């Protein structure tokens, strides 16, 4: 019979590997799309380089991250283990941000 | 715009006190005539009262002494409160229809059914149009719609889909939806959606959203006549043929179906009828059949009020052998009363010129303005009336700014009136062609 490690044992070797690491972790070539996509409806036949959607991941990726942390708070806070949609909701509120 | 400069332009109204049923000496656009236009605001009034019908009215008086100015004052002080059909007695003799036909389809254009109804009218600017279009069609979708003050959405039914997908309704298009029907017109596009119409030429306009709630009921009043009733009962497409003409003789028994409905729908209080005017113009080119005709269609309860003018004097009257003033037989003008036009004094033809050279743009000296008032003595209100048009086309030949005595002298030059004509063919008797055909082309 396989092994199976416990709920949460492998979170936190995620955890650990995530923290760890500083390449981006969305996907670069849905991201090119989801940029262009929301450029369209601001101005058609605009372009981007490189370099300033590669920019505008790092931006966005940090702003998630940076928001995950401080929802894991509000989680905690209510004595859970599991962020739910009312700790981003209460995070960005209290950032002025909602 | 498409109305240009013509002879009745600067006719405004009939020009009376509203209180008194007093002329005032000049006002909305007429001069003088005072007993005429007193008398015709007499019967303007019995107009607009309806309590009376078929009652007949002569303008009678020389040519250019302001008969049809006085129809034009009538016509502009009614508005669209009520009919007012005009015929040129020359109009009905048709050859899709007898005379009398003609004449009864225009008495019967002169009552108005007016009709009062309501629907809600849904208005906004399209937010969102999503439809699934599931191999077939229109399964299901959705309409998100806002004004200024609301956003609202909508689930819609499949023929609703249908209407939407068929006018190729977009996002930021402001339509309205009449819902009984079901048609959907595109008022425009909201401005601030511009960026989107990716087609649309530059020509393009656009619009600010609409304002309020995105529903209300919107309450039309109609006015139908008795003739366009008439006319959709013909045929299965009867409204079609009051644009293309193609009516035939209609059947007397439509129209007395019809008389008894529109009675019942007054009854109910469902429609209210508004009896107009008919203005016969230059009556004199009726005929005796279309004279015993009128007779006794204005004793019909649902008859307009009849107005008509004439040039003539103690004239021929037309299919007959014999004569009677104005051309009308005597039988006819005992049913009419008469409205005489007198000539004017030179200063209410100063005052004309003046209008009409408002109307017109156009800069009269007052030297200019004298003279033209001496040639309308001499020739006619109608004709200096025709020279301040050339006059202002002379000048601005030369560049000047103001017409001069001597642009109104190249006028009067260059173009002759009607007694200096008639004095040059009674010279040139030689040389145009007799009422023998006789005619003499050597030198
Ligand atoms: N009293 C008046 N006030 C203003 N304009 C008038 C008056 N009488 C006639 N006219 C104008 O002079 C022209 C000739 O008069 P019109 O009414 O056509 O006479 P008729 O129809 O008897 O031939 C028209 O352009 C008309 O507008």
């Amino acid at each position: 019979k396989p092994h199976r490690y416990r709920p949460g044992t492998v979170a936190l070797r995620e955890i650990r590997r995530y923290q760890k690491s500083t390449e981006l972790l969305i996907r670069k070539l849905p991201f090119q799309r989801l940029v262009r996509e929301i450029a369209q409806d601001f101005k058609t036949d605009l372009r981007f380089q490189s370099s300033a959607v590669m920019a505008l991941q790092e931006a966005c990726e940090a702003y998630l991250v940076g928001l995950f942390e401080d929802t894991n708070l509000c989680a905690i806070h209510a004595k859970r283990v599991t962020i739910m949609p009312k700790d981003i909701q209460l995070a960005r509120r209290i950032r002025g941000e909602r | 715009g498409l109305n240009l400069i013509a002879a009745h332009s600067h006719i405004r109204g009939l020009g009376v006190d509203a209180d008194t049923l007093e002329p005032r000496p000049s006002s909305q656009g007429l001069v003088g005539q005072e007993k005429a236009r007193k008398a015709a605001a007499v019967v303007l009034e019995m107009i607009k009262q309806g309590k009376i019908a078929g009652r007949a009215v002569l303008i009678a008086g020389p040519p250019s002494t302001g008969k049809t100015a006085i129809a034009m004052g009538m016509a502009q002080s009614l508005g669209q409160d009520v009919p007012f059909t005009t015929l040129a007695a020359s109009e009905i003799f048709s050859l899709e229809m007898s005379k009398t036909e003609a004449l009864t389809q225009a008495f019967r254009k002169s009552i108005g059914v007016r009709i009062k109804e309501e629907s809600e009218i849904m208005e906004g600017e399209v937010v969102e149009i999503q439809i699934d279009r599931s191999t077939g069609g229109a399964k299901q979708g959705k309409l998100t719609i806002k004004t200024t003050d609301m956003e609202a959405i909508y689930d819609m039914g499949s023929k609703m889909i249908d209407a939407m997908t068929k006018e190729r309704v977009m996002a930021g298009d402001i339509i309205s939806i009449d819902k009984s029907s079901g048609k959907i017109t595109k008022l425009g596009r909201s401005y601030a959606r511009s960026r989107d119409y990716d087609a649309m030429g530059v020509d393009t306009k656009f619009l600010q959203c609409p304002e309020g709630e995105l529903q209300k009921r919107k309450e039309v009043v109609h006015t139908v006549s008795l003739h366009e009733i008439d006319v959709i009962n013909s045929r299965t497409q009867g409204f079609l043929a009051l644009f293309s003409g193609d009516t035939g003789e209609i059947r007397s028994e439509i129209r007395d179906q019809i008389n008894t409905k529109v009675a019942e729908w007054k009854e109910e209080g469902k429609a209210e009828i508004v009896p107009g005017v008919l203005f016969i113009d230059e009556v004199h080119m009726l005929d005796i059949e279309c004279f015993s005709y009128i007779n006794r269609a204005l004793e019909s309860d649902l008859a307009p009020i009849v107005i008509m003018a004439s040039n003539r004097g103690v004239s021929r009257i037309r299919g007959t052998d014999y004569k009677s003033p104005h051309g009308l037989p005597l039988d006819f003008l005992d049913r009419v009363v008469i409205i005489n036009t007198h000539p004017y004094t030179p200063d209410e033809l100063r005052q004309i010129l003046s209008i009409r050279a408002q109307e017109e743009e156009v800069d009269l000296t007052p030297d200019a303005l004298a003279l033209l008032t001496k040639i309308g003595q001499e020739a006619g209100l109608r004709y200096a009336s025709n020279l301040i048009t050339t006059s202002q086309l002379i000048a601005a030949k030369r560049r000047a700014k103001q017409v001069g005595v001597e642009d109104v002298q190249r006028s009067f030059k260059l173009f002759y009136d009607p007694a200096r004509s008639v004095r040059f063919v009674q010279e040139s008797e030689k040389r145009l062609i007799g009422n023998d055909g006789v005619v003499d082309f050597s030198y």
